[PDB]
DNA sequence: TGCGAAATTCCATGACA
DNA sequence: ATTGTCATGGAATTTCGCA
DNA sequence: TGCGAAATTCCATGACA
DNA sequence: ATTGTCATGGAATTTCGCA
């Protein structure tokens, strides 16, 4: 208002306005010499119509949009009025990029015995074999042994016979896995609750939450792509020898064969490892448990330098799963209702429902 | 002389042909000898072709050293026995005609099949997953320990530690007897 | 061959087979008993066979392939052997990945004047709009000025009609692009000649050699994004807005906008800066010249702790561009032919073909 | 009073009808004030709505401060005031009816586009890019620069160094009073 | 009590839709 | 109302063979 | 000749098929 | 026979206003 800038051009001091300057009227405006030249001070009361215009030529961030309004106009503390409306820019919110990373990886412990934990996942659509265009890949969570089915679709009935012949060897306390159709269907629910199977669910559109299975998902794509070099692609006569292949291979951090953590002992198959043939089946048991709990376990990373943890009510953001073409890649803003740990958090999403979200899909609104 | 292990050797035998299901008629039955532990699989016949193919999926998981059997022409068969050279699998039989640990397992098999089929003779597909399971974690008088424990040196997540009946009730006595008919 | 083997049984010395071991004969095998066991030393005549059978079992490196071997052997420098196999299987080498990064990127300098460089290139397909599917994205290297052509396929013939229109104004020395069917076609090169226009093109698959476009890419998409919100994806009346818009946008590292590096003056678009408003037009373009050359120029960053920079005849391997399902994602090894600049070589390539290629797109053969 | 500069005053026209050319007749003729910088747009006809259409192009380049224009229709029409309003372009019209460096350029390219249309008046709408070119990188004898280096602070990559007879020659005057017949 | 060379371990890199 | 993983192959570091 | 606060510059992060 | 780029918004660093 014309109140304020009146004391001003008498000569008397108001907060923010620095004395040493001349501050005049001309053209009907209050202006001030500034040492990049003259500019005009608006009024308090146009002040936030001209930081939006200037914002809104090219929904330009702090810096960008600052330049603009400097080329007319000074006021005091400029940056706050273009701040304050960077934080009310849905447009911005929901589509600028994030620029601070997540927090550091954890890495969860092994599980403690075989069968406490399976990580399972669809591979495909593979070339046609046999009819065949998927595999059903089943990771035991602290042996790393592996089982696969071909399957025809990535269907919970396809998942419910090959795991009935699974389980026919052993019953899991937990499977976990990703939300994909077959493992989300209440068919499949009921299968689990009928053998007192836990059904974990990953964190949606986050591969990293069951990191075993898709690593060996690569493995077992890459001993394929070997197999079939220079012939055509009829994987579905090779599973059976992938299976038996990496389940039998070492991996050279543990020093052992997922089959040795299994089973303690190697079967009938080249190179098998002779150590322990004096001991009896019972002195073989108690150096596998003593192995099996003594396995390397990696440390936590260090945080990146400019990484963002969350906090209990902080505005965040879900990144859109499946953005359409010239669409945000963001969700409207949402509140952190809980912190289960310093990668995982439960929102409260606008609608609102409770999601539960992995942090990687997530940025902090900027601007508070 | 080295003690007794896993996938030392393998025993395998034929029961059927059983009622039809899904198609199904036999049941190749696959006992580790030092374990004990027992693996199950439904063939349309008792030939090498449903042998091999049952096999395959076995040996994809655990190769033995030994396969020991009768005198079945399904394993005496020249393309038995290459299947068996190809994999350094060596072949034993027991002489045409002709107790222990093994002997006892076939026996439970047949007797936990037989108490289950009744009323449902035709049921007995879905039916193999929980009859292993329950045969590998039945507790073993002579060891201390299940199938189940010997193979994997833990507990498992399923329990039977109700040592069951496996007798034929008098209800299911006069149901085979008259299923016959 | 026995040969070796029998001075060894007899408690005579031989090169690799320390002395303090005892050596022996049994079931047909030379033996020896090392700290970890019995193993058994094969002839020399028998090794490759042997290292290859536990190297086939699962392709494994080097490791996981010694551990295998060293479960029943025992012989000098088995690691040697083991390297040596690895190096010859074509499955492998062209499956495996790479484990070590390129050297740092460069960052060539500026064009020195408008219309010296153009870098162009086409974004889509995007939702149909009148009719049109694709813009024509050109910028200027100096300035960062850019020109949008919208257009219903990325032809030869629409790049022309939309280049006829721009070079109107004035005709650059040369257009930068990537390998698309438009930039690549003799249509294209001719109308390129007839105007004494250099075509250069980038190495294949590496759009980072135009990362200048490729960027002003994704902030015509964002600016699009924003103002399309809400809205039908109407984008083709928005792009005059969406060019005008981003011309006149500050880079805050530069502290200009395009239309300034390009015209020296802002046009009559809000918050024209109007700091020249006292000079000459030619001493407004005496201060161009000097702002011009005086622009921020970025430095080439730190090489990553493993990375390789190409030496002339190195056995390398090119990234296959589009590979099918369960194929290699690496060619066959090739040779350095020349080394254009750290990040730039010439292959041959087996057939042998010349082929010039990004380091981004290679990796240094295992092995030797 | 301030130094004159590119973008403070465009100066608009129409030449034509021509003959027709892909289906265009009229050439909209914009020439800046400060640097003689010269835009041709084709258009259909000179109206308000071929204006708008041919300066939208333009204008998403540079504004201009001030529009001149004779008293055309199209250009005094109450369609093209808001148009010019909208973008904050002064508009400017001399007097009904009634020297400089714009006026000259109009000479020039009234004279040029005469002289290709010969042997060929129909190919015009393909020669407006060059057209441009060349009186863009013409030599202004008062100033000692092009419009090109006025604009962009730059020698270009096209001079035209020659400086063009822009005359009829005698072939082509005997062509001209044959076109009309 | 220390050398040269081999063996083992470290760990950045990339890849699992 | 949950969580990255691990084969790979040069380089760094340790251990071995011998004195 | 040094303080508190504002302004400016730094720069990791991600994204352009 | 060629080559990454730059808006973005917290944090780090500098400059300003005043004494
Ligand atoms: C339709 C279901 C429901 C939901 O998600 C989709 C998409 N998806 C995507 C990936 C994926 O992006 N893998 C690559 C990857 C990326 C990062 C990392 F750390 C590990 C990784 F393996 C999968 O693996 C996967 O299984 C699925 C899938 O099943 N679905
Ligand atoms: C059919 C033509 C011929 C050859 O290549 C294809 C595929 N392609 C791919 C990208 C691309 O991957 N952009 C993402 C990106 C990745 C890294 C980076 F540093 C900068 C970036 F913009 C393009 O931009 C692009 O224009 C093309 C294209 O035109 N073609
Ligand atoms: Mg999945
Ligand atoms: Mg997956
Ligand atoms: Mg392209
Ligand atoms: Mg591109
Ligand atoms: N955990
Ligand atoms: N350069
Ligand atoms: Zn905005
Ligand atoms: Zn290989």
């Amino acid at each position: 208002l014309d109140a304020e800038l009146d004391q001003l051009l008498q000569g008397h001091y108001i907060k923010g306005y620095p004395k040493q300057y001349t501050y005049f009227l001309e053209d009907g405006k209050v202006k001030v010499s500034r040492p990049e030249g003259v500019k005009i001070i608006p009024p308090q009361s146009d002040r936030q119509k001209i930081v939006l215009q200037a914002h809104n030529l090219a929904h330009t961030g702090r810096e960008a949009t600052l330049l603009k309004i400097a080329n007319l106009y000074w006021w005091p503390n400029m940056r706050k009025d273009v701040v304050k409306q960077l934080g009310r820019c849905q447009q911005c919110l929901i589509t600028n990029a994030s620029n601070k990373a997540s927090g550091p990886i954890l890495r969860p412990d092994r599980p403690q015995k075989p069968f406490d934990k399976f990580f399972i996942d669809y591979i495909g659509p593979l070339p046609p074999s046999q009819g065949y265009l998927y595999v059903l890949v089943v990771v035991d969570g602290m042996t790393g042994f592996t089982w696969l089915y071909p399957t025809k679709a990535p269907s919970t009935s396809a998942t419910v016979k090959s795991l009935n012949v699974l389980t026919s060897i052993a019953i899991p306390k937990v499977i976990h896995s990703d939300q994909g159709a077959a493992f989300t269907s209440s068919t499949f629910a009921e299968w689990a609750k009928e053998r007192g199977i836990h059904l974990e669910f990953s964190t949606p559109y986050h591969p990293q939450s069951h990191g075993k299975v898709e690593r060996k998902n690569s493995d077992i794509k890459r001993l394929l792509t070997k197999l079939l070099v220079g012939r055509p692609t009829k994987w579905y006569d090779l599973l059976p020898v992938v299976q038996l292949a990496l389940n039998n291979t070492y991996s050279p951090v543990l020093k052992y064969t997922p089959h040795q953590l299994l089973f303690g002992i190697d079967s009938n198959t080249p190179f098998a490892n002779q150590d322990t043939l004096d001991l009896t089946r019972e002195e073989e048991l108690s150096l596998l448990q003593e192995i099996r709990t003594s396995l390397y376990h990696p440390s936590t990373p260090p945080a990146s330098s400019r990484s963002w943890s969350p906090v209990v009510g902080q505005l965040v953001q879900e990144r859109v799963a499946r953005p359409a073409s010239l669409r945000p890649r963001w969700h409207k803003p949402s509140t952190v209702l809980k912190v289960l740990n310093p990668r995982t958090v439960v929102i409260l999403d606008h609608l609102g429902n409770n999601r539960t979200v992995s942090i990687d899909n997530l940025k902090p609104t900027s601007h508070q | 002389d080295r003690p007794q292990k896993p996938f030392d050797k393998f025993f395998i035998d034929y029961i059927g042909p059983l009622p039809p299901s899904q198609g199904y008629l036999y049941v190749l039955v696959v006992v580790d000898g030092m374990t004990g532990f027992t693996w199950l699989y439904p063939t349309k016949a008792p030939s090498t072709s449903a042998t091999v193919k049952s096999l395959n999926v076995l040996t994809s998981i655990a190769i033995p050293k030994v396969i020991h059997s009768d005198q079945g022409a399904a394993f005496t068969s020249s393309t038995f026995a290459e299947w068996a050279k190809e994999r350094g699998i060596h072949l034993e039989f027991s002489t045409p005609y002709h107790h222990g640990k093994v002997e006892r397992k076939n026996s439970d098999i047949k007797r936990l099949l037989t108490k289950l089929l009744v009323g449902r003779p035709t049921k007995w597909y879905d039916l193999l997953p929980v009859v292993q399971l329950a045969l590998n974690n039945t507790y073993s008088p002579v060891l201390k320990y299940t199938p189940h424990q010997l193979l994997f040196g833990i507990d498992s997540n399923t329990p039977f530690a109700n040592q069951d009946t496996l007798d034929l009730t008098r209800e299911e006595e006069l149901s085979l007897l008259q299923e016959i008919r």
